[PDB]
């Protein structure tokens, strides 16, 4: 999973 | 009696997960005939240039176990936000299938997977700016979204990212990220979460026929003046009616007094509707018609 | 009153 | 982030249902090894009290019909397990996988395989009542339908449905055939027991509200255990009296239980229009087990 802050 | 939001079963899932490690990340694929399905940033190593990555990729730095048995790589390439890894294995757990990418207010099942193992499964709904109300952390990148029909299984989602509020993003099997947005850890402008109506007017019409009926309001609107109303209190737009005609007939109470009910409901969180909150949207008719009545 | 499913 | 009530997946116990059919009745089976559990109430003849001993003493074993998808399986005896009938077959099903049995408590949580024509259609999570009841969907045809846990790559077979109360609660049995909250299969009057929040869930949901940053409704102040207790017991909600489960909680949002009891409290009112989670009432059906694997893994 990528986190896009 | 009763509703409640369910999964279809996963077994004919489960055995199509596979861990898949490239360097020091780890996430999970979906291994189906000959290809594992991944999202691409499984070989990411700012802003990330996947075309770059996939050029220094050198297949042996793989590692795709299905349990313990490991799977050799013979290919790469892109597909959108995904990659497809050709393996020298067919998977001869896999089902018969389809790809179909599903439309904001639809509902699916998620099976969430950390390791190459799923852990868990629920249904979720497609939410009007693209998202899913999920529960994945680090590590479940991959989870496939799936319904079945009819013995075939349809994927519809491979999860990909959180955005910053705690709202969940996937892509379509195609590589086609839901919502536009991109996979990449920047700041991303999230569109605004509206209530899918028509899934209210679903969850409404199960509780009329569960009897739960203190919330229902004498006053009728009309389906395009309620819609004006909508986009400025956070609903989207009727479009669609004609489902209702079945329950409108077992229920005797139609649409527009419904959509005043909602209105209504706005104003009251004063009071649950079958132990949920009174306007739920995670419903639609479909699967009520399911639950209430067998078909 | 009670259903036996 | 997010919280959800979740299955466990499904696949190690959907080839254990069979369709059992006997007369004009049919409902669902748990079949392991070479014998199907199933309701006692599928050699039920009707309205009335049913007399289940005489029910059996008539039986003829060849109407019953028993099939695993479309590989019927011959029936050699039948025998009452309690609420249940053992029901020897001559085939030993092969996908059995290691299980074992286990009656659950109020407040601990399981899973449901919903199954109707001895195929399972639909798997979602529940948790038990304080009057042994879960809040279920279920309509007629599903009982049999198994409840669930696994553990450690073992299935624990803890609920088999039986029957809806005329209040939509539901009701199953457990695998040695003892009736959750000692209900009876008849279709007969009988009213459920109060029920009551399971506070020790309701705190683990308000921890997972403030691991996942909902922290509006956290109390600047804060309540004893014991003064809470004597509140609950008039409000609807069970005592506490062992917070050493919250403890590593505590540490991980700095909050300890004495100020989510004084939340709960506010709670238990009204919400305000406002949400947390999603939801706009208290909800127990969250167990710290549940909680910490979704939170953490």
């Amino acid at each position: 999973q990528l986190k896009v802050i | 009696a009763g509703l409640r939001k369910m999964a279809q079963p996963s077994g004919v899932v489960e055995k199509c997960i596979v861990r898949v490690c490239y360097g020091n990340m780890a996430l999970n694929g979906l291994w189906l005939g000959d290809t594992v399905m991944c999202p691409r940033h499984v070989i990411a190593s700012s802003t990330i240039d996947y075309d770059y990555a996939l050029s220094v990729l050198r297949l042996h730095n793989f590692s795709i176990s299905s349990g313990n048995v490991f799977l050799g790589v013979v290919g790469v390439t892109m597909r959108g936000a995904l990659l497809q890894i050709k393996v020298n294995q067919n998977n001869v757990h896999t089902p018969k299938y389809t790809y179909r990418t599903v439309r904001p207010g639809e509902s699916f099942n998620i099976l969430a997977c950390y390791d190459g193992a799923a852990a868990g499964v629920y249904g979720v709904n497609m939410r009007s700016n693209y998202t899913i109300r999920g529960s994945f952390i680090n590590g479940a990148a991959g989870s496939p979204g799936y319904n079945i029909n009819n013995g075939t299984v349809e994927f519809c989602y491979l999860h990909q990212l959180e955005l910053g509020s705690g709202c969940h993003v996937g892509s379509d099997l195609d590589g086609v990220m839901y919502g536009g947005y991109e996979d990449q850890p920047t700041l991303q402008v999230e569109g605004a979460s509206s209530l899918f109506t028509e899934n209210v007017l679903a969850f409404l019409y199960a509780a009329l026929i569960n009897g739960s009926t203190w919330w229902l309001s004498s006053s009728r609107i009309a389906v395009d003046r309620f819609n004006e109303w909508a986009v400025h209190n956070g609903m989207t737009t009727v479009v669609n009616t004609d489902c209702f005609s079945i329950f409108a007939a077992k229920t005797g109470v139609d649409v527009q007094r419904l959509l005043a009910s909602i209105q209504s409901l706005h104003k009251n969180g004063g009071k649950q509707i079958l132990g949920y909150t009174s306007l739920t949207d995670e419903f639609t008719t479909g699967e009520v018609i399911r639950q209430m009545y067998g078909v | 009153i009670v259903k036996l499913q």
